[PDB]
RNA sequence: AAGGUAAGUAU
RNA sequence: AGCUUUGCGCAGUGGCAGUAUCGUAGCCAAUGAGGUCUAUCCGAGGCGCGAUUUGCUAAUUGAAAACUUCCCAAUAGCCGUGACGACUAGUCGGCACUGGCAAUUUUUGACAGUCUCGAGACUG
């Protein structure tokens, strides 16, 4: 039983796009 | 899991949550006292009065 | 030990006024799993002073108390310090505040620290300090003798223990070959390992005798757990 | 935040922006969403999950 | 990794000008608190692209005597909006680093 | 009627 | 020449350093500051005002505790099979793989631990 890290979205100064990346 | 697979706290993992949210981390001399505080714990874990009795032994 | 630190030797007069002049300002501090003792030796003005009450000395012990913590470090710090003193124990976990990393808990053991004024080495110490600075003092070397340090405490305070209830009993019922065997590294003598825990027994019977002579239960009905539980004060 | 108050209340509205500072709805959300993912990601054997995602 | 800091080395009196608004920092604003003879330095840190300051800059003046009366002299009063906050400069280079790193010991 | 405009930042 | 008395500044230790202390560009002085003592009197300032250097470093909270680049798409052998050439249905040398390569002689490991004076012994 393992956990792999865990991701995340980086919705704060983030010009890259309107909606936060998936 | 972090880097090293270590349960994290609830406050490392709120950390690491606004520190991927604000797309960046805390600042250099913040990761050094982190890594310093790391070092530390490493050190305790794998744990001085040997020295300070062979120099008492010594008249 | 609190009553260590605020000891106060009394004169004895059949007229004159009995001078309760304080000893010294050492607590008699211990700590069998760290392999050491701590020796916070402190003038006997400094660790007593005029007209100064009991509440006034525990005080000035807990500032001492927690400056020794300071100047330890964090992981040598005691990581839960154990003083059967429970009224004391609040002003140390007071002062355990500043240090909110470290732990304090209650000790339902008491250790013997009688042992080290009824023992004239220790005793000699006592008066060795008087000197304010503080004084490094070494494990007894029948722990170091011992091969287990887990046990080493045990042997050391099965010995303490009965000279705390005897301790003219003690020296003879201790082995002169382990008495006799004290180094330089160590304020204490050695021990024998197994002929040590022989002689141990008539340390121990010494407790059974009291046991047996007060207690109505007899010198052999007293059992070696409970003994071992006296011997580390685990009753209160 | 998603918190509706009915009449302002400065003492109220001062200790919730104080309670919610720094995004603390977006946090939590994001951080029930990652745990159901990870949580539902682990479990996709018996649940015959070919794709676990999040839309834009 | 500043091969610019290194010529802003000849001036030892360096001081830290925090709180700085992104616009309100400017060149002008260094030249108007240079108020000893001494020559100033303007740099301040900036976002690459945007240029937009993050509040703090160095301004290096050859006289510490000049270094202690604007420590004092200007510490809370600023021309533009943002008020500014002065520091001593605790800046290291990698040298002095490398030296810190190997007394640690003892 | 109301006594319920967050400010800040350049466009 | 040694030694001693004493003070200043400087050097060192110790000590106190919120009934602890200086600052004053204010204000009253040994011709006399200021007494409720001692008013042929003591003799020091009186009592206001202004307040309690600089440097090292840790620790805590917070998303971030301020020292001069992000991110994106990708990156920097064998066994047989079909043709080609050569030597007497077979063999050889080069080409690509439409299938395989964890079951005793080679590549999916009979390996590991302990002891003695480069060598040997014991166990799983």
């Amino acid at each position: 039983n393992v956990s792999q890290k865990r991701k995340y979205r980086q919705y704060m100064n983030r010009k890259g796009g309107f909606n936060r990346p998936l | 899991v972090d880097e090293t697979g270590r349960k994290l706290t609830p406050k490392e993992a709120f950390r690491q949550l606004s520190h991927r949210f604000h797309g960046k981390g805390s600042g250099k001399m913040k990761t050094e006292r982190r890594m310093k505080k790391l070092d530390e714990e490493a050190l305790l874990k794998k744990m001085l009065g040997t020295v300070a009795l062979l120099q008492e032994k010594q008249k | 030990d609190d009553t260590n630190v605020y000891r106060v030797t009394i004169h004895k007069t059949f007229e004159g006024n009995l001078t309760t002049k304080p000893i010294n300002g050492a607590i008699f501090i211990f700590n069998p799993r760290t392999g050491q003792l701590f020796l916070k030796i402190i003038h006997t003005s400094v660790w007593a002073g005029q007209k100064r009450l009991g509440q006034l000395a525990k005080w000035k012990t807990a500032e001492e108390v927690a400056a020794l913590i300071r100047s330890l470090p964090v992981e040598e710090q005691p990581k839960q310090i154990i003083v059967t003193r429970k009224g004391m124990l609040d002003p140390l976990e007071v002062h355990l505040l500043d240090f909110p990393n470290i732990v304090i808990k209650g000790s339902e053991l008491q250790l013997p620290f009688q042992a080290c004024l009824k023992v004239e080495k220790f005793g000699d110490l006592i008066l060795k300090a008087t000197e304010p600075q503080m004084v490094l003092f070494n494990l007894y070397d029948d722990w170091l003798k011992t091969i287990s340090s887990y046990t080493a405490f045990s042997r050391l305070i099965l010995i303490l223990r009965a000279l705390h209830v005897n301790n003219d009993r003690a020296k003879v019922i201790l082995k002169p070959d382990k008495t006799t065997i004290t180094e330089p590294h160590h304020i204490w003598p050695t021990l024998t390992d197994e002929e040590w825990i022989k002689v141990e027994v008539q340390l121990k019977d010494l407790i059974l005798a009291d046991y047996g002579k007060k207690n109505n239960v007899n010198v052999a009905s007293l059992t070696q757990s409970e003994i071992r539980d006296i011997i580390l004060g685990m009753e209160i | 935040t998603g918190i509706f108050m009915h009449g302002k209340i400065p003492t109220l509205k001062i200790s919730l922006i104080q309670i919610f500072r720094a995004h603390l709805w977006q946090k939590i959300h994001e951080s029930i969403v990652m745990d159901l993912c990870q949580v539902f990601d682990q479990e996709l054997d018996a649940l015959e999950i070919e794709t676990v995602q999040k839309e834009t | 990794e500043d091969p610019s800091l290194l010529e802003w080395d000849a001036d030892d009196f360096r001081i830290f000008c925090g709180d700085l608004g992104n616009e309100v920092n400017d060149d002008i604003l260094a030249r108007a608190f240079s108020r000893f003879p001494s020559f100033l330095k303007a740099k301040v840190i900036r976002d690459k692209r945007t240029g937009k300051t993050k509040g703090y800059g160095f301004v290096s003046f050859k006289d510490p005597s000049d270094y202690v009366r604007a420590m004092r002299e200007m510490n809370g009063k600023y021309v533009g909006s943002r008020p500014i906050k002065l520091r001593k400069s605790m800046w290291k280079d990698r040298n002095l680093d490398v030296v810190r790193k190997k007394q640690k010991e003892k």
